[PDB]
């Protein structure tokens, strides 16, 4: 029975790449050639927080746009306040290989997670003063390479056993697992409303997942290499993905393809974040190239460069408010631009 | 002529040092102080390069003082102070070369100690420790340079037993202390590095270890030579004319260490040098 | 500036605190454990005594190691190795018992993060492999091997192969053979140990 | 053996070939109206004077 | 007393 | 749970020397900055000394300063130097801790009782007393001879609640957030001068008296407090 399955799945794909080249009508480079360029983005650098002694791999900030928090590889996390730059707190980390960080949109807990397989939870707004440590998430096989928080109770994360899962803060269990990426997953972006999210594995795929039944609904394919960063549009009907192949693509929740890529001759360098504007008009891409790029997202052309930075760019990342916009390298500084 | 051959010659080599020293110390202070961060490596050369901007700028100070008379029309103030200044930094940096030679061979001979014990925070407080040893060592200098006759910097002595201690400390301390101090380092560094286990780095030490000593006393050798050759006997004899004579090009060969430093020390390691190729 | 100027206190004083424990974690020496399964890591790392990543630190003749293992990372190598680009050195241990690992050997010293890093080759069973010389010939795991069926030449040919795939003038291969029954492997680690830390420090300073 | 592998795929991508499709033309029009909708709420494509930026 | 050149 | 319980007082002879201690349990006394509070015997509350997080900056009151000392292993110290009749009071221990978004005052001691036998921004509470049944809604007004709105847009108007019989609780900080655990019924108002403390649905547990204080600038003086009594 093993031909009749391969034969479905072979006539399943035909049928998809059929309905999926039928509906392309129309491209985005032929429909936005009329608009007047974004012209010139020129930002200069308005903080620099000196803090770290060794490489950084993420930043992420809270929802008032004041606080930002680093997870550096020194085994620490300073949670950082940007218009002072100051550091209002200092959390030692069990194990120094971590590689994503989350800060709660209410901001009481901070995430944390690396090459322990755990995802640890830290309460800022313990009664005691002193930050402790809230639960220690287990289950993943693989390494943990991203964590979001949905709320201050469940948190959604990607690891390196080919799997994402969906957590309860509260009794640190899996309530949710999803599956079907056949290799390990590196990225993560949730929805505006939180009831979407969408992972890019090491597979040279995307796929979109519904957090409430657990069920894979759109696979988005086109990269020739692993993919390093996802990112939704302001709107959330469509997103951005960058790869390792030197090329940022973007992609259509309802029309289910390809709309752009972001790619120069020039650039051979793999791309580590991707990240919008407020209005969706703008597609900071951080590249190992030690300099960031700005993309029209409606035009695919350049319209500036972030260069500063003595090594490669491992996080960026905006404001909810869109009044400044981090990036974070190797060379253990973070840069705050406007 | 207006100008003797031997002054003519110490101004033109004057004004080619300060201005190619003044670059390359300052390429050289800007990368490192602002582009690379400040290694345990990169404290010396970064203090190092700092005296020798320094006495590369006051050098235009004697540009200027060596071209009528000098009878020093800049007040009493600043006759004051600049020698002191010129003779701390020019002091500093060759006490900072004997702080070098002797952290590379204490690096070499003892690697435990420094890989334990070693860091950045030490070499600051041991560099600290240098800049106040010339500071204390041109103590003198500040306390005895002043506009005295001023109708000319005179040099405060109130032939004198003073100007004798003086020129003593200043030969020991300056010569030969720092000499045997880094030829001994340097020799056990070689001698060790004879032992077998450095099979691609011999000849490049020994390159820079001989260049370096034998610059150092091409540089410095004639300064104090002609200090106590002039300060012996009446110098109203042909070989006291001579000496006075080539007091210039003593002070100029004196200077010009500071503009042979920055190649022969910073521009060594390939990372500097690949930060000093991109910067330019 | 009513309680900023406690906030910039606090802000200056936890910036101390991590000055400070950033030099004493900067003493440490810290090695990478590398090979294939059942290679002997877990003896070797045993015999030095004290499913994610294990760490382990003991002091030997005033040096603190760590040593740190990865085997339980059962994904890809490339989108974590980065994390050890300032190791000293990388412990590579073979099971002479059993061309598995040669492969993995070949593409973790021309790797572009360890172009500088020296590697440590440890080799065990010794017992192991002269029982198998003598039931079997050391050709089949290498066809080209014309040699003597012996145990000294066997070792020197399985040495020359492994360290054939060095590239880099500018980095080192220490070898030694081990027969799981002596405790020298912790003063052959110092040794290494400390010709690597006299040839960085060496080549940093540009005398070298 | 890889019988109940390849149900799942097969069931995974019968799922994924029944989502509704729209043509690219109003996707790509809904996201120029979307940009030019928050076109004058976007600080970082026009440069916001120094009295109103905090991080001047 | 003559005058001195600087330096010494 | 946190706890300041301290001791030291007594009855003191004019000129005599005493020593006050404030022991601190179950919380990270390390990183707080302790203050002191006093009360007279029928005043309101009077600020007395303050000491940072690492001995770093110590202030003292202008009415205290040269004779008392301050100094802190989980103990505050305040060594006392020629007590005068008007030290006369009722001495507390109070933490803080100034980060961004921080709660300074938060927790209050149980308090120590000792008996002996011109730039300051004055506040004025001008009602003494404020009669008030359940469930009617009132009012709680204070004023400042300066502006308390500083540059960055931060009141620093600081709320308090003295129960009767009770050590004093913080109700709300910078003049519009609410404290940990204070129910939603209180909430605080104001602009530049004029501040005000909206009290609905009252309750019994909410008659006592209410506090003002400022924190622009050193020393924090108080009000003279509205006493919110039952009916």
């Amino acid at each position: 029975e093993l031909d009749q399955l391969r034969q479905e799945a072979e006539q399943l794909k035909n049928q998809i790449r059929d309905a999926r080249k039928a509906c392309a009508d129309a491209t985005l480079s032929q429909i936005t050639n009329n608009i007047d360029p974004v012209g010139r983005i020129q930002m200069r650098t308005r903080r620099t927080l000196r803090g770290h002694l060794a490489k950084i791999y993420a930043m992420h900030w809270g929802t008032d746009s004041r606080l930002l928090v680093s997870a550096s590889q020194d085994g620490k996390l300073i949670i950082w306040d940007s218009y002072t730059t100051n550091k209002v707190h200092a959390i030692p980390l069990r194990s120094s290989w971590v590689m994503t960080c989350a800060y709660a949109p209410s901001g009481n807990y901070v995430a944390c997670g690396g090459l322990d397989n755990i995802c640890s939870i830290y309460n800022l707004k313990t009664r005691e003063g002193n930050v402790r440590v809230s639960r220690e998430l287990a289950g993943h096989t693989g390494y943990l390479s991203c964590c979001r928080f949905l709320d201050d109770n469940q948190i959604v994360t990607s690891s390196g056993d080919t799997t994402c899962a969906l957590w309860d803060i509260e009794t640190g269990q899996q309530t949710t697992t999803f599956t079907g990426h056949t290799g390990d997953v590196m990225s993560l972006s949730l929805a505006p409303d939180t009831r979407l999210f969408v992972s890019g594995a090491c597979d040279a795929s995307a796929k979109l997942w519904d957090v409430r039944e657990g069920m894979c609904r759109q696979t988005f394919t086109g990269h020739e290499s692993d993919i390093n960063a996802i990112c939704f549009f302001p709107n959330g009907n469509a997103f951005a993905t960058g790869s390792d192949d030197a090329t940022c693509r973007l992609f259509d929740l309802r029309a289910d393809q390809e709309l752009m890529t972001y790619s120069h001759d020039n650039i051979i360098c793999g791309i580590t974040s991707v990240s919008f504007s407020k209005s969706g008009r703008l597609l900071l891409a951080g590249y190992d190239d030690f300099n960031c790029n700005v993309w029209d997202a409606l035009k695919a052309d350049r319209a500036g460069v972030l260069a500063g930075h003595d090594n490669r760019v491992s996080c960026l990342g905006v404001t909810d408010d869109g009044m400044a916009v981090a990036t974070g390298s190797w060379d253990s500084f973070l840069k705050i631009w406007n | 002529p207006l100008f003797q051959p031997q002054d003519i010659a110490s101004m033109v080599i004057l004004g080619l040092t300060c201005l190619l020293g003044l670059l390359g110390n300052g390429l050289v202070l800007w990368v490192a102080g602002v582009k690379m961060k400040t290694t345990v490596n990169t404290v010396w050369f970064l203090h190092l390069t700092l005296a020798d901007f320094l006495c590369c700028l006051s050098l235009p100070f004697s540009l200027a003082h060596l071209i009528l008379q000098g009878h020093w029309p800049y007040g009493l103030f600043l006759c004051k102070l600049i020698p002191s200044i010129i003779i701390l930094n020019m002091f500093a940096s060759v006490f900072l070369l004997t702080a070098i030679s002797l952290d590379r061979c204490l690096i070499v001979h003892k690697p435990i100690w420094c890989q334990n014990h070693r860091n950045v925070r030490t070499a600051f407080a041991i560099c600290g420790c240098v800049w106040v040893v010339a500071f204390v060592m041109c103590v003198p200098v500040f306390v005895y340079r002043d506009l005295f006759i001023m109708d000319i910097c005179r040099y405060n002595f109130d032939v004198p037993t003073p100007l004798m201690a003086i020129t003593i400390t200043r030969l020991v301390v300056g010569f030969l202390v720092p000499f045997f101090i880094m030829v001994i380092c340097y020799s056990l560094i070689v001698f060790r590095m004879r032992k077998t286990n450095f099979t691609k780095s011999r000849n490049k030490t020994f390159r820079v270890a001989v260049a370096v000593v034998t610059v150092f006393f091409i540089c410095w050798t004639p300064y104090h030579l002609v200090g106590v050759l002039l300060l012996i006997t009446d110098p109203e004899s042909s070989l006291g004319e001579a000496v006075m004579s080539w007091d210039h090009m003593s002070i100029a060969l004196a200077s010009a260490n500071s503009c042979f430093n920055p190649f022969l020390y910073a521009l060594l390691g390939k990372d500097f040098r690949k930060k000093a190729r991109q910067s330019i | 500036s009513a309680e900023e100027r406690a906030a910039l206190e606090r802000s200056k004083a936890i910036e101390k605190n991590l000055k400070e424990d950033g030099i004493s974690a900067a003493k440490d020496v810290k090695l990478l454990l590398l090979g294939a399964d059942n290679s002997g890591k877990s003896t070797i790392v045993k015999q030095m005594k004290i499913t994610g990543i294990v760490e382990t630190h003991f002091t030997f003749k005033n040096l603190h190691f760590r040593l740190f293992d990865v085997g339980g990372q059962r994904s890809e190598r490339k989108k974590w190795i980065h994390c050890f680009e300032d190791v000293t050195a990388i412990i590579f241990c073979v099971d002479l018992s059993d061309h598995e690992s040669l492969m993995l050997f070949d593409s973790i010293c021309n790797n572009k993060f360890f172009i500088d890093t020296s590697i440590i080759l440890f080799l065990n069973k010794k017992d192991l492999f002269g029982e198998k010389i003598k039931k079997s010939p050391l050709t089949i795991c290498f066809p080209e091997y014309t040699g003597p069926n012996t145990y000294e030449d066997a070792a020197a040919y399985i040495q020359a192969q492994f360290e054939s795939k060095n590239r880099s003038p500018n980095k080192e291969i220490y070898c030694h053979m081990t027969c799981a029954t002596d405790t020298n492997n912790a003063q052959v680690i110092f040794d290494a140990v400390t010709d690597i830390i006299i040839a960085n420090n060496l080549r940093g300073c540009g005398l070298y | 053996a890889s019988i109940a592998q390849a149900r799942k795929l097969v069931e995974q991508l019968k799922m994924e070939a029944n989502i509704d499709r729209i043509k690219v033309s109003k996707a790509a029009a809904d996201l120029m109206a979307y940009c030019e909708a928050h076109a004058k709420e976007d600080p970082l494509l026009t440069p916001v004077p120094a009295s109103e930026n905090p991080f001047r | 007393f003559k005058p001195m050149p600087l330096x010494r | 749970d946190v706890q300041l319980v301290e001791s030291g007082g007594g009855l003191v002879q004019p000129g005599g020397s005493r020593k006050l201690s404030c022991s601190a349990s179950g919380f990270a006394f390390s990183s707080f900055g302790m203050h002191w509070v006093r009360q007279a015997p029928e005043k309101g509350l009077e600020w007395v000394a303050y000491i940072s997080s690492g001995s770093g900056t110590i202030y003292y009151a202008d009415t205290v300063k040269g004779r008392f000392t301050i100094s802190r292993k989980n103990t505050l110290f305040l060594q006392m130097t020629s007590l005068r009749s008007e030290d006369t009071a009722m001495y507390y221990c109070v933490r803080s801790i100034y980060y961004y978004g921080s709660s300074p005052f938060d927790f209050w001691g149980q308090g120590t009782t000792l008996t002996v036998s011109g730039s300051d921004i004055v506040m004025t509470q001008a009602t003494s007393s404020v009669p008030v049944t359940p469930g009617e809604s009132v009012s709680i007004s204070c004023r400042s001879s300066k502006s308390l709105l500083h540059s960055n847009g931060n009141t620093y108007l600081y709320w308090f609640l003295q129960r009767p019989g009770q050590s004093p609780q913080l109700l709300i900080y910078r003049m519009s957030n609410l404290a940990s655990g204070v129910p939603d019924r209180f909430s605080g108002s104001g602009s530049g001068t004029a501040f005000t403390l909206t009290i609905s649905r009252l309750e019994a547990e909410d008659v006592g008296v209410y506090y003002c204080m400022q924190h622009l600038e050193y020393p924090l003086t108080f009000g003279a407090g509205t006493k919110l009594e039952l009916k």
